[PDB]
């Protein structure tokens, strides 16, 4: 139900400042001559980028081969991973290794310090599956949620 | 079953049963399989080798002499390696009777042109030519018959577009009816109409 | 003024000339025409409004095009009105005439006849019937009677 | 309709018109729809 | 993997089909610009039978070149004998057409298409 | 920008190109094939017309369903050009006569007319204007016509500080006056130096000057690649044409020689290649046949 | 040397002639002027939105492709028609026949040059479209034969009129034979002309007066008999010489003969329903649509989707006044068809034009292309 | 019960009405706009809520075969009005 | 079952020569065929005095569309899109959402009548009577867009045209 979000709010045309500071719209040959200046001055950690919740992967190595190319490597998320030890060199450190399906092979769950309902509903469908089916043995490191 | 139902003709069935393996058994070589429809219609599937064969079989023996080509035809089915099913109907008038011989070519296997047989295919399968890309060996005057003289493509192919690639509308610049690429004002709307149940439990077929 | 009143009056003659001696250029293209040879029929006789039945191209005053127009035939319809002279008017009649109609996603049809002549009436129908063609003919007898072309001529 | 009247309406037109083709009064085609995709439309603050 | 052929036996033969078409076209077009009036040199409508020529070079497969000796044969058919209008002859010069974009900037200037 | 007016499409007939373009005096030569060229773009085009109606049915193809909108004008009225304008992007004129009427003559054409229209358009909100001038405008000219082109193009300039103003040469075409002028005066020759501009070069020159955002407040000198003297070009013309209504001011007009500007942009700055009457003279004098190629300068 | 004339599209017919002198050595019709792509546009809609393409093939005999196309739905689903469906189709099918040989023997007089009887004759056929308006609401393309029987029941009062036309209409015919059958300018321009033997009318796949004019002895409606045909009592004309004449007076018998079954038609009129009584196949009264629940449903899903057609392969053909009209549908058990090739008799009629115009002249060419009845939109589909 | 936009432009049944700034009221300009006048929402809002006795009510929009397919509306609900979903008229139980 | 048009001998007696060559020398049928149409020349004609006359028509006629009310000016259309399902043409698009008192009704209703090929599967597939093709056959046009109509054009057509579709729909309902 969340499909009315994206026919509101959108943005469809580029937008520029003008000299009161107000976004006013423009064609594309502007837009990108004007952050592309900015782009030849950078260089090093002058240049930076923060990637959202819900970018493709195809935009993420196209920002990253041309943040490269100026020699930046300040590539930051908004969630917070620890790199820490291995950080994302190894893929299991970061991954949900059993599976989805492999939820119903599991006899004991430790849910450490997460709401699976409202983080990954359809995990804590198949978590309730396995509850049901399986007799699975859920334990919960958190606040008492529902 | 008496009012709705449309009856069943069991004496015609017999009768092209019995003659589908008379033609069975005289021509062995080409004939691949022969089938009659629960509304006793007759089809003889045939080898593309034996166009001529088989056609001037039927024209000309004296329990077939099916005189009359009724209808040439094509039918595209791109799930097949032979896509392209050439439909032959042929009408006899003595026996009283009508005949469906069926083959099949790809795109680049020509057929053997049936105008030896019966000269009324001079036309038709020209037009399998127009339709469909059919290219039919010693034809005497093979060309496009239904559409535009420029026209690039095979129409009636089931992986040609609905409209065309191209449209016409005349210019005043080069004073003139130019083709340009086809854009609708309207798209054609596509209706998913299939039902998810099924219909005919007759024609089911087995899975895998 | 006086001359504005002499070219109104001129206007009104060879409006009324032009609109009452109609000679039709029939395109018999398809079903339409069977409708059309209905308004010539002795019930709807269009030849008592002065517009008469299949005269020549080179002296028609309207072409009415009257069927399916496909890709293959346009440039013969361009060329037929182009060697119509002048006042010609074109009357589409149909739907495939008016937009393509029934055959208007086809790939071998040119969707409405106004992608190629320019057109005055449209008559709708599928075929419209040959009492609906002749008050599309009227239509068009209207539209001329109020043109100015002279009134104009002395205002320009 | 002196017989036999037609039965009577509250929107069924009182006043009958012609054709109008041809007239200022004549028909114009629209979309009868609303706006369906919207815009973002920026704040009137300057961004310090 | 063993096809009936259509009219040549391996490439060779048709390659002798496809050179003795394009001598065809060759000696055509200037009787295609005359008679049709068109307002292209000469040279400009052999440049388009050459052009339509190469445009299917990479072809190695003996049953498509046939066919597409047979196409252009129902073409030079339609040409020398008048069938065609101006109009089918011009159509392959895509003159009222605009320039289609090329590079990567303008195509993602004008919309979507890749 | 509004949403209605973004382009869409691959800019073929029923797509949307943006351009909402008036173009006062499309019933002429030159907004013919303007208005076809907006129109296989899908352009909203608004044609105010003073003539018949019928005279405006070749326009009628040049583009999709209520695409080409027609409209009465008056050229004194400023009411009906703002009621023309008020929902214009571009506005373009095209408004001229070859010789001078009873109820309007240069100035009343020239002048009062372009001064009107970009007025009124700069009072509307019109963002562009495109003004269309003669290359041989000048105040102390010999003939009326350049000499009221010229008073129009300081005014349209003084009153649209943004318009673009065109300078065409001499235009040929299939309905020009220039090429089939010569063709049926059956003047003379002298030492005057024509470079004529081909119609399709002009429509492109002012299309690229409507989308072209750098082509705001320039000044365009619309000229052919090729400068001829007077009498070989007439002699090519009945060479071509295969041959053995007038005023004193087309006289004066065909032996005045066409000014060079080096300092004003052309053809080659939007985008165009002018293309030479060698190619399309032919074209153009088809129609009045029952060749040695013209020397330069 | 010897000409080469192309009389162009100035239906609609190109024309390459090679011509010597006055002869004809040889005609090629160039077609394809009303090609639409009928057949592959039916291949994206339902079995009833496919029916209306049926009414515009041959335009001057609508209800007669309708009846074809309808007997080709009705074989597939293995369902048959009510009785008074059937003598409806008929009814109306030889009033389409009277339609189609006014239509025939009017045009290809008035293309000869006796312009008269074709005003005539289409005061009749102005009658005879009322008939049709009556009983479906539109003039020309009814879409009122549908599979499963009509659309819709007779209105109150249409049988007598039928009725008082068919008893004047031999007046009628009478009057038609009497400007053109002895007279010896039209028996001048049809009888030496375009002589077709039997074989060659067998080979070139000729059908109906193509066929019996050169006296092969085939009708449909006798031989492969359809609705009730088999209850109905007609001849059969048989011409003699294979020629223009024994054509005209072909289609002039049919015209007494199609008389003849509608008046035994309008005397056999049985009562009864006049849709198959499959709501599955056939829509449900819109009375019982308003209030069955399961009329509803079959309503919503036959206007919606249509009724699934079992997979197969039919050629149905009927005798149209053309001749032998076949449709050869495809079904792969959807509710739209797979294939739907079109067999029309000006076809293969227009394809034996170039034999029938050898050694002839060229106004001779008219006199041929009149006598095979050649309606350029089932010709080219 | 039609109203107006700032722009003199009318506004339908469905509320559409061109925008200031749009140039598509260019094909307005020197003709009309046509809307109809009678809006069914206002219509219909004029009808009486009808009371009958009855816990079930059945509609068919009148006329039998010339109205809607026959609905039955519960009317268990005080509070509010039976809508039948096809013609808009409402009844309520008089209890 | 069949008849020899066309296979008559002529006679040989004196007679029978006679009087074939009294027709090939006095011109007998030419005199019969300009006797008919002398005959024809002293009948009534059968043309009607249009505009002023109408040629006939029946309640089933299938003319211009128009959308059409309950009696309490509630429009019957509730959007359910069985007209442009059958529709054959593709002629009709429907757009649709719930307005302000919930009712299922159309925000767009369009009939291009160019595409429309006038068989009348909308009127016969709606449910509730909505869409009718009326009587008006006169209703020709000087532009293509103006046969393009939206909703508020076929509601003005079933207010305009309301007190005939209902008396033709009254007429020929058993029917259907
Ligand atoms: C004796 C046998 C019968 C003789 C003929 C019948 C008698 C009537 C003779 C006069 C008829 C009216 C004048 C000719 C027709 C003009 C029609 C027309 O299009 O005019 C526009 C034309 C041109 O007007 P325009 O300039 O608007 O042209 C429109 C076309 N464009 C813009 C594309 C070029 O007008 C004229 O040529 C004027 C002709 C003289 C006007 C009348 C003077 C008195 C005549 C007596
Ligand atoms: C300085 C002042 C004078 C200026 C010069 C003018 C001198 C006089 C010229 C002739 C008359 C000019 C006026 C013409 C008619 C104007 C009004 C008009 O058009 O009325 C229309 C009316 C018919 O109305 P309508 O719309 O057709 O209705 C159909 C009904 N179902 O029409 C009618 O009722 C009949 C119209 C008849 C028109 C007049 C007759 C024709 C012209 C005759 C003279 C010229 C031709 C001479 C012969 C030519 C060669 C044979
Ligand atoms: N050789 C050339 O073509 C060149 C032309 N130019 C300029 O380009 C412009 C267009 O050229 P061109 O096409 O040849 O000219 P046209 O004469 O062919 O077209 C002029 C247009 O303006 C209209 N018009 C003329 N006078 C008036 C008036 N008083 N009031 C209202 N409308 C009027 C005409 O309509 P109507 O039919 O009603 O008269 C027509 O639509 C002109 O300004 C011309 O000076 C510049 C350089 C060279
Ligand atoms: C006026 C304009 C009219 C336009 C005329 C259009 C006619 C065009 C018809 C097209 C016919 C063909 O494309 S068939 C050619 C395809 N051939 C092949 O694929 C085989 C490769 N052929 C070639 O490379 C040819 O250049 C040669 C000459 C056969 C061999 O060259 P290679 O050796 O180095
Ligand atoms: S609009 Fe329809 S009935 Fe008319 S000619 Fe076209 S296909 Fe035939
Ligand atoms: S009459 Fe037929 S084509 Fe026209 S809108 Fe209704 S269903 Fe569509
Ligand atoms: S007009 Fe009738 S069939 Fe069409 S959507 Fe409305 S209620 Fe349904
Ligand atoms: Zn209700």
């Amino acid at each position: 139900f969340a499909y009315d979000g994206l026919k509101r709010q959108r943005l469809t045309e580029p937008m520029v400042r003008n000299e009161k500071g107000l976004l006013t719209h423009t064609t594309w040959e502007d837009a990108l001559s004007r952050v592309a200046g900015m782009l030849q001055s950078c260089q090093g950690n002058d240049v930076a980028a923060i990637a959202g919740g819900l970018v493709d992967a195809e935009a993420l190595i196209a920002l990253k081969d041309l943040l490269n190319r100026v020699d930046s490597d300040t590539l930051c998320t908004e969630e917070v991973f620890p790199t820490a030890g291995a950080g994302t060199d190894l893929r299991s450190n970061y991954l949900l290794n059993t599976t989805i399906a492999g939820v119903e092979e599991a006899d004991v769950v430790l849910l450490v310090g997460t709401n699976p309902r409202f983080e990954a509903p359809l995990f804590n469908a198949r978590i309730r599956k396995s509850w049901l089916h399986n007799d699975l043995k859920v334990a919960l490191i958190g606040s008492p949620v529902d | 079953t008496r009012p709705t139902v449309r009856p069943r003709n069991d004496v015609a069935h017999k009768q092209l049963s019995a003659f589908g393996e008379y033609v069975a058994e005289i021509l062995p070589k080409y004939v691949q399989q022969v089938q009659v429809s629960c509304f006793s219609e007759l089809e003889i599937c045939i080898h593309p080798d034996g166009v001529i064969p088989v056609l001037t079989f039927l024209r000309d023996h004296s329990n077939a002499q099916f005189k009359s080509l009724a209808d040439l035809t094509a039918v595209d089915i791109p799930t097949r390696q032979n896509r392209f099913e050439i439909v032959y109907n042929l009408l006899s008038l003595r026996f009283n009777s009508r005949i469906r011989v069926k083959t099949y070519t790809d795109e680049l296997t020509p057929v053997e042109s049936s105008v030896s047989v019966y000269k009324a295919a001079n036309w038709y399968e020209r037009e399998i030519w127009d339709m469909f890309g059919v290219f039919f060996a010693n034809h005497p005057d093979l060309r496009r018959i239904l559409t535009d003289y420029g026209f690039e493509g095979h129409p009636f192919r089931k992986d040609f577009p609905l409209s065309g690639y191209v449209e016409l509308r005349y210019d005043d610049e080069v004073k003139r009816v130019v083709a340009e690429p086809v854009e609708l004002a309207q798209e054609f709307r596509k209706f998913d109409l299939n039902s998810p149940w099924e219909a005919f439990p007759a024609y089911r077929q087995p899975p895998e | 003024s006086r001359g504005e009143y002499v070219v109104a009056k001129l206007d009104d003659l060879i409006n009324w000339a032009r609109r009452s001696s109609l000679w039709p250029m029939t395109f018999g293209l398809a079903c339409c025409a069977v409708e059309m040879m209905h308004m010539a029929a002795p019930r709807y006789d269009m030849d008592r409004f002065g517009v008469v039945f299949r005269a020549s191209p080179r002296q028609s005053d309207v072409m009415i095009v009257a069927g399916t127009l496909t890709n293959k035939m346009a440039p013969a319809l361009r060329k037929v009105y182009d060697q119509m002279p002048e006042p010609r008017y074109v009357v589409s009649m149909g739907s495939c005439a008016n937009g393509g109609g029934y055959y208007h996603y086809s790939y071998s049809v040119v969707r409405g006849c106004d992608r190629i002549v320019p057109v005055d009436i449209y008559v709708p129908g599928c075929p419209p019937t040959a009492e609906a063609l002749l008050y599309g003919i009227l239509q068009l007898q209207k539209k001329i009677k109020r043109e100015k072309r002279l009134r104009i001529w002395y205002r320009r | 309709p002196t017989v036999k009247p037609p039965t009577a309406r509250k929107f069924i037109w009182t006043n009958h018109k012609f054709n109008l083709s041809g007239t200022p009064q004549q028909y114009v085609p629209y979309s009868t729809t609303r706006k369906k995709i919207q815009e973002w439309v920026p704040p009137s603050t300057p961004y310090k | 993997t063993s096809v009936k052929p259509i009219f040549s036996r391996d490439m060779n033969e048709a390659k002798r089909r496809v050179r003795e078409l394009y001598r065809a076209w060759y000696r055509e077009v200037p009787n295609t610009v005359h008679l049709f009036q068109l307002d292209i040199s000469v040279k400009q409508g052999r440049d388009k039978v050459r052009e339509m020529f190469k445009k299917n070079a990479h072809v190695t497969d003996p049953r498509v070149v046939d066919l597409l000796v047979i196409k252009g044969k129902m073409e030079l058919e339609e040409t020398i004998n008048v069938w065609k209008q101006r109009t089918h002859v011009m159509r392959f010069f895509h003159e009222t057409e605009a320039p289609r974009p090329k590079d990567f900037l303008s195509k993602f200037y004008v919309g979507h298409d890749p | 920008l509004h949403h209605a007016v973004i382009p869409h499409g691959k800019g073929g007939r029923s797509s949307v190109s943006g351009i909402v373009a008036t173009v006062f005096g499309a019933t002429g030569f030159l907004g013919r094939y303007l208005v076809n060229h907006l129109g296989r773009m899908g352009s909203q085009v608004i044609v105010p017309y003073r003539c018949e109606p019928y005279d405006t049915m070749h326009l009628r193809p040049m583009g999709d369903l209520g695409q080409i909108i027609f409209m009465d004008w008056n050229g004194r009225d400023k009411d009906s050009i703002r009621r023309a304008v008020e929902h214009s992007n571009v506005v373009i004129n095209l408004v001229g006569r070859e010789w001078e009427t009873k109820n309007f003559d240069f100035e009343d054409v020239f002048v009062k007319i372009p001064q009107a229209i970009a007025q009124v358009s700069k009072e509307a909100g019109v963002e562009k204007f495109i003004h269309i001038s003669h290359l041989n405008a000048d105040i102390k000219s010999s003939s009326k016509y350049l000499r009221n082109k010229a008073v129009g193009e300081k005014e349209v300039r003084e009153t649209f500080p943004e318009a673009t103003i065109i300078k065409p040469a001499d235009i040929f075409g299939r309905e020009d006056r220039f090429l089939n002028y010569f063709a049926n005066i059956r003047s003379l020759g002298k030492k005057t130096v024509k470079q004529p501009v081909y119609i399709v070069d002009v429509t492109k020159g002012i299309i690229n000057a409507i989308k072209d955002p750098d082509a705001r407040g320039k000044t365009f000198a619309f000229v052919g690649p090729n400068r001829y003297l007077l009498f070989d070009l007439v002699q090519y013309v009945f060479a071509v044409a295969h041959r053995p209504w007038t005023t004193r001011d087309k006289v004066e007009r065909i032996h005045t020689t066409d000014r060079t500007l080096p300092h004003l942009p052309g053809l080659e700055d939007l985008g165009v290649q002018a293309t030479p009457l060698e190619l399309k003279a032919i074209e153009v004098l088809r129609r009045h046949r029952t060749v040695q190629p013209a020397k330069t300068v | 040397s010897n000409l080469t004339l192309n009389f162009g599209p100035q239906g609609v017919l190109r024309l390459v002639m090679e011509l010597s002198g006055e002869m004809v050595r040889k005609c090629d019709p160039h077609i394809g002027l009303l090609h639409r792509g009928t057949e592959k546009l039916i291949e994206y809609k339902t079995y009833l939105q496919a029916l209306p393409y049926f009414d515009r093939l041959d335009y001057v005999s609508m209800m007669c492709n309708e009846q074809a196309y309808s007997l080709a739905v009705e074989k597939l689903l293995n369902i048959q028609p009510p009785p008074r469906a059937q003598w409806i189709r008929v009814l109306f099918g030889e009033i389409t026949r009277l339609l189609n040989h006014i239509m025939a023997v009017t045009t290809h007089a008035l293309d000869i040059g006796a312009m008269t009887p074709f005003f005539w004759m289409f005061e009749e056929r102005e009658k005879m479209f009322e008939f049709y308006e009556r009983v479906s609401g539109a003039r020309m393309h009814a879409a009122y034969v549908r599979p499963g029987g009509v659309h819709q029941d007779l209105p109150l009062g249409l049988m007598d009129d039928i009725y008082e036309f068919s008893k004047n209409f031999s007046l009628r015919i009478d009057e038609l034979e009497e400007m053109l059958t002895n007279n010896r300018i039209w028996r001048n321009r049809t009888v030496d002309i375009g002589v077709v033997t039997a074989e060659d009318a067998l080979n070139y796949g000729f059908s109906g007066v193509m066929l019996r004019g050169s006296g092969i002895q085939w009708d449909l409606r006798k031989t492969q008999p359809y609705d009730v045909y088999d209850q109905v009592e007609f001849d059969v004309p048989i011409g003699s010489r294979g020629d223009c004449y024994d054509r005209y007076l072909c289609r002039v018998e049919e015209m007494r003969q199609s008389i003849r079954i509608i008046s035994q038609c309008l005397n056999k009129m049985p009562p009864g329903e006049i849709k198959v009584d499959d709501a599955k196949v056939s829509p449900p009264k819109r009375a019982e649509m308003k209030t069955s629940m399961e009329s509803l449903i079959h309503h919503f899903k036959l206007y919606t989707e249509g009724y699934q057609v079992p997979p197969g392969a039919t050629y149905t053909a009927i005798e149209a006044p053309k001749g032998e009209f076949g449709v050869y549908l495809v079904s792969d058990g959807s509710s739209r068809p797979y294939r739907c090739k079109i067999k029309a008799p000006g076809f293969a009629h227009l394809a034996g034009l170039d034999k029938m115009s050898k050694g002839h002249m060229l106004a001779d060419v008219v006199a041929i292309i009149g006598t095979q009845d050649i309606v350029f939109g089932e010709v080219d589909r | 019960g039609v109203r107006t936009s700032p722009t003199g432009e009318k506004v339908t049944h469905t509320g559409q009405v061109y925008d200031d700034e749009d140039y598509r009221r260019v094909r307005f300009v020197g003709r009309q706009k046509e809307v109809n006048e009678n809006f069914a929402i206002d219509l219909i809002a004029e009808q009486p809520v009808s009371q009958v006795g009855s816990r079930v009510i059945s509609c068919d929009g009148g006329g039998g075969a010339l109205g809607h397919p026959r609905v039955y509306i519960n009317l268990d609900k005080e509070t509010k009005t039976g809508t039948c979903g096809y013609c808009g008229l409402q009844f309520r139980q008089q209890h | 079952t069949y008849k020899y048009v066309n296979l008559r001998e002529p006679s040989m007696d004196m007679k029978s020569v006679t009087d074939r060559a009294a027709q090939t020398l006095l011109w007998t049928e030419l005199i019969r065929g300009l006797g008919m149409t002398l005959s024809y020349l002293f009948r009534e004609p059968a043309t009607i005095n249009y505009p002023f006359e109408k040629g006939p028509l029946s309640p089933r006629f299938r003319g211009e569309h128009a959308l059409r009310r309950y009696p309490s000016g509630e429009e019957r259309c509730i959007a359910c899109k069985l007209c442009e399902a059958v529709c054959p043409a593709q002629a009709i698009t429907i757009e649709a959402e719930p307005r302000a008192d919930g009712s299922r009704r159309t925000t767009r209703y369009d009939i291009d009548m160019t595409k429309c090929i006038y068989c009348g599967f909308c009127q016969e597939a709606c449910p509730v009577d909505a869409i009718v093709e009326g009587p008006n056959f006169e209703f020709s046009t000087e532009t293509h867009e103006e046969l393009l109509y939206n909703k508020e054009k076929l509601l003005n057509n079933g207010d305009k045209w309301e007190a005939e579709i209902a008396a033709n729909i009254q007429a020929d309902y058993l029917y259907r």
